[PDB]
């Protein structure tokens, strides 16, 4: 990071949203 | 290593027709599996296209090559040690938000090291998870609808 963690942490929550949503 | 072959395949034909705006011609999972990617890579992108143009810009990929700080930030993602399909199409969803990025400033980019970047963390970080599941069936049956 920095900014490879804020990348990182967007990605995670995104994918856990999609996750969620279809599981 | 067919599962890497086959891995590298869907993610790279998916990479490439959102790249080019084209699909290709010429198994059957493989098929169901970027049918599949199609349809919730684009819904992935829905409501977070601003997330991902941000992520875009911090990224700051310099040329179609430069994939360290992209493999840095998805094994990152994983390390909090959570694994599911969510992220993972996440993952490949953003890794095509940047290949159609890499077309627009060279239209000769090949999409390829991003595909083979993503298809690494996935395969061999993950190996034992996806053959568990047999591979991309756990993928067309999670999101199947
Ligand atoms: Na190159
Ligand atoms: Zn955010
Ligand atoms: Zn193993
Ligand atoms: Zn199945």
């Amino acid at each position: 990071g920095r900014p490879e963690i804020w990348i990182a942490q967007e990605l995670r929550r995104i994918g856990d949203e999609f996750n969620a949503y279809y599981a | 290593d067919e599962l890497y072959r086959q891995s590298l395949e869907i993610i790279s034909r998916y990479l490439r027709e959102q790249a080019t705006g084209a699909k290709d011609t010429k198994g059957a999972t493989s098929r169901k599996a970027l049918e599949t990617l199609r349809r919730v890579g684009d819904g992935v992108q829905r409501n977070h296209e601003t997330a991902f143009q941000g992520m875009l810009r911090k990224l700051d990929i310099k040329n179609e090559d430069d994939v360290k700080s992209l493999s840095r930030v998805m094994i990152h993602v994983f390390s909090d040690g959570v694994t599911n399909w969510g992220r993972i199409v996440t993952l490949i969803s953003f890794g095509a938000f940047v290949a159609k990025h890499l077309k627009t400033i060279n239209q000769e980019s090949c999409i390829e090291p991003l595909a083979e970047s993503i298809t690494d963390v996935l395969v061999r970080t993950k190996r034992d998870w996806l053959v568990k599941q047999r591979g991309w069936d756990g993928f067309v049956e999670f999101f199947h609808v």
